[PDB]
């Protein structure tokens, strides 16, 4: 089967620039008719992908045509001439020349944005939980950029890493952000042995981690 | 208006078999080629075959000679795809497409795509959730704005849904995606509203699991 190699494999570039994507194949897409049967998808988070161009370069109807497309033979070419915070989302090069058709791996443009810190919240167990003898404590961080973020669970000082269940949403369209769970799973015996809960969270947007903490006592 | 209406997401057995439909409206049926394209969480698009309901006349990928059939049925204007010996490397969202390349032409028309049908192969039986109100602590916000979550964990298969006030309240909210850990699912979401919202109105968290016929509602209290 036919390969085909895109790059980048993810992209960042801010709202209001240029962006191009490449796509090579490992044979000539020129088919013996003439004609070169290489499309563009993109698929926005979390829906179908849909084709943008067809032909190398023709682009189809409801698109902006802030996409073209070029090249020839072996080499493709996506470029868009000023992105907007919609065209997050990947992008695919698909060649139909070669049975079966064949697919790239994709490349993810992602929208680079000012930095933002994380805004923390922590939550206790609920009754209703440790009522089942479960405790989860968790934590919420939201609404953050770029989306390297690290953070630590520490139980009356001390550092657990077993336990721990993350969770990252994709980048948000709206505000160019991304969102994070993390939660700390305990037996509600174990829970109920200690004192102070901490949730901390490093990331580019200072020197000094941000900390979340709640002390259980009683009442 | 093309509409292509793809079937519910499926539980299957491994070794079973399915049989995924499309059912189609708006434009001649006999008249279009509907391909099926696979994707697994992985960022992968796979292409598996296509059918003219015409004729019946199906192409296959050869990686999926035998795994897959295509069928159409024109009465009722609804394509199909039969997946046998199906293995947890199986499970992913498959999709019927029409194209919109015409042969004859050799030029394109529009592509619409179904919604896509989630298929999980597994033997792991189906399990409710357990659904737990978060009411801050001290990680809240506190002063102007407040924020509050749901936590729903424990439950097989995916998917679940989860809206706050019935999706009256959908700004500020963030659900996260599903993490399997031990053939059981963990979701979560958080709402943030102002200090002057809750706890002075109700706010609370809808969470549905069709699989297991569930229907739960949790009012977060202070
Ligand atoms: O069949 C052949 O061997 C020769 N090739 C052809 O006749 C033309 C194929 C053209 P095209 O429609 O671009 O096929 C590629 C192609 C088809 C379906 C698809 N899809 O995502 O549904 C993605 C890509």
């Amino acid at each position: 089967d036919i390969v085909m190699t895109q790059s980048p494999l993810t992209l960042s570039v801010t709202i209001g620039q240029p962006a191009s994507i490449s796509c090579k194949s490992s044979q000539s897409l020129l088919y013996s008719n003439g004609k070169t049967y290489l499309s563009w998808l993109l698929q926005r988070p979390g829906q179908s992908p849909k084709r943008l161009i067809y032909l190398v370069s023709k682009l189809d109807s409801g698109v902006p045509d802030r996409f073209t497309g070029s090249g020839s033979g072996t080499d493709f070419t996506l470029k868009i001439s000023r992105v907007e915070a919609a065209d997050l989302g990947l992008y695919y090069c698909v060649q139909g020349t070669h049975f079966p058709y064949t697919f790239g791996g994709g490349t993810k443009l992602e929208i680079l944005r000012a930095d933002a810190a994380p805004t923390v919240s922590i939550f206790p167990p609920s009754s209703e939980q440790l009522t089942s003898g479960g405790a989860s404590v968790v934590c919420f961080l939201n609404n953050f950029y770029p989306k390297d973020i690290n953070v630590k669970w520490k139980i009356d000082g001390s550092e657990r890493q077993n336990g721990v269940l993350n969770s990252w949403t994709d980048q948000d369209s709206k505000d160019s952000t991304y969102s994070m769970s993390s939660t700390l799973t305990l037996t509600k015996d174990e829970y109920e042995r200690h004192n102070s809960y901490t949730c901390e969270a490093t990331h580019k947007t200072s020197t000094s981690p941000i900390v979340k903490s709640f002390n259980r006592n009683e009442c | 208006e093309v509409k292509l209406q793809e079937s519910g997401a499926e539980l299957v057995r491994p070794g079973a078999s399915v049989k995924l439909s499309c059912k189609t409206s708006g434009y001649i049926f006999t008249s279009y080629w509907i391909h099926w394209v696979k994707q697994r969480a992985a960022a992968g698009l796979e292409w598996i075959a296509r059918i003219y309901p015409g004729t019946g006349s199906s192409y296959y990928n050869v990686k999926f000679k035998g795994k897959a059939t295509l069928t159409a049925d024109k009465s009722s204007s609804t394509a199909y795809m039969q997946l046998s010996s199906l293995k947890s490397d199986d499970s992913a969202v498959y999709f019927c497409v029409r194209w919109g390349f015409i042969p004859v032409r050799e030029d394109y028309v529009l592509d619409y795509w179904g919604q896509g049908t989630l298929v999980t192969v597994s033997s792991a039986k189906t399990t409710a959730p357990s659904v737990y109100p978060l009411a801050p602590v001290c990680g809240d916000t506190t002063g102007s704005s407040v924020t509050l979550g749901c936590l729903v964990k424990g439950y097989f298969p995916e998917p679940v849904t989860l809206t706050w006030n019935s999706g009256s309240l959908s700004s500020g909210v963030h659900t996260f995606p599903a993490v399997l850990q031990s053939d059981l699912y963990t979701l979560s979401s958080s709402v943030t509203v102002t200090s002057s919202t809750w706890p002075s109105q109700s706010i609370t968290c809808n969470v549905a699991h069709p699989a297991s016929s569930t229907k739960v509602d949790k009012k977060i209290e202070p």
